[PDB]
């Protein structure tokens, strides 16, 4: 039996069973907690004649 | 040795280079003595830096260890 | 000899007009078996795949 | 930040009616089921909120 399946080359599934990737949960942000910005579209009329 | 043990000619060329350098020095014997460890230090002592696989025998040291009694078990896949 | 060409041509026409696509890799994915030749006995999955 | 398989056992086949269960059955015909009651999920709630 041992000359059957027992072998060194390991596929992905057995690797996952033995070693699964660990997700990275804790992450920190030091900036501003925002996702919307205000952008100019047309430059202001300056200087003007009035 | 190259013709009898099937050595790689590339390594034999390096050995010949070492011999020639030894000859071109002030003292052949002194040079050989001072440089005797290039091949070990560069192949045996720096081997398997990144390992992929293979087999390693499973041996057991029985008691009394004074008796030097070892028994063979089998192979363990490497990692 | 007379009847063969029409059958063959109609078969090609259907093959070139139907939206169906035949992908044998679906069977391999569903089996999801990692075959290796060093087996005196054959597993049913390898047998059916062969 | 994952590299290995995720959801792949479920990507085999049709995902529109997925469910998780397991069972085993004795010789005399008695069967035992286990249906894990799905807990909550912050990601699903948050994506529905957005």
């Amino acid at each position: 039996p041992i000359v059957q399946v027992s072998a060194d080359v390991e596929n992905k599934k057995t690797a996952q069973l033995l070693h699964a990737d660990t997700p990275r949960l804790v992450t920190w942000d030091a900036g501003l907690c925002t996702s919307f910005k205000i952008v100019p579209i047309v430059p202001a009329q300056v200087p003007q004649d009035v | 040795l190259q013709q009898t043990a099937g050595l790689d000619p590339s390594l034999v060329k390096l050995g010949v280079q070492i011999c020639l350098h030894a000859a071109a020095s002030s003292s052949y014997a002194w040079f050989i003595l001072k440089t005797k460890s290039i091949f070990p230090q560069n192949t045996l002592h720096s081997m398997y830096e990144s390992l992929e696989g293979g087999y390693c025998p499973n041996l057991e040291w029985l008691e009394p260890r004074s008796d030097y009694k070892f028994m063979y078990m089998g192979v363990m896949p490497l990692s | 000899t007379v009847i063969q060409p029409v059958l063959q041509d109609i078969s090609v026409l259907l093959q070139r007009i139907s939206p169906l696509q035949i992908d044998p890799t679906i069977i391999s994915n569903t089996m999801s078996t990692v075959s290796e030749s060093t087996t005196q006995t054959l597993s049913p999955a390898s047998s059916i795949l062969g | 930040d994952l590299s290995d398989m995720l959801l792949e056992p479920l990507l085999s086949g049709d995902p529109r009616m997925t469910q998780l269960a397991i069972q085993y059955q004795q010789y005399n015909g008695r069967t035992f089921n286990i249906i894990p009651e799905m807990p909550g999920s912050v990601i699903a709630d948050c994506v529905q909120l957005t």
